[PDB]
């Protein structure tokens, strides 16, 4: 998931 | 009525939006003049990146035209145009 | 198209505009965490007054409440509720 982009819910997953 | 997590990021992820800015940061040469008003509202990149070593920055600028009111002291009040510098896309680059 | 006077001063009089305020600027005794988003959308006053020995300010105020992403370091990411402040009404008030 690249810093320097906006998003996808599956991003916030690895959280 | 609590703001859903996916909507307050989307709202606030680097984006132009209205933001009012007092003319005299982008006129500093006419500081002996006062203007009204002495706010304008633009489109400017703001809003937040994913990291706290990136800055929102514009990548596509634009200009707009407007009728501000002009007074010099011991002088007349004046109505004219001037222009001003807007944000049409941004982008989060390294600070 | 040139925006016409009486336009220009109607957009840029002091209200409720919204605003993007980061999350550290409202609670900086939690500076010890990170916020995701790191900024938030609120209505709070801004714009010009008709002089300039007035300032805009608030004059009736709420709460809104979001889902924020809270990240302590080594620890993990919980999305929980925060509070802020928001303006409902504004008026040019002396200094």
């Amino acid at each position: 998931c690249d810093i320097h982009v906006l998003w996808e819910w599956e991003c916030f997953x690895r959280x | 009525e609590v703001v859903k997590f996916m909507d307050v990021y989307q709202r606030s992820y680097c984006h132009p939006i209205e933001t009012l800015v007092d003319i005299f940061q982008e006129y500093p040469d006419e500081i002996e003049y006062i203007f009204k008003p002495s706010c304008v509202p633009l489109m400017r990149c703001g809003g937040c990146c994913n990291d706290e070593g990136l800055e929102c920055v514009p990548t596509e600028e634009s200009n707009i035209t407007m009728q501000i009111m002009r007074i010099k002291p011991h002088q007349g009040q004046h109505i004219g145009e001037m222009s001003f510098l807007q944000h049409n896309k941004c982008e989060c680059r390294p600070k």
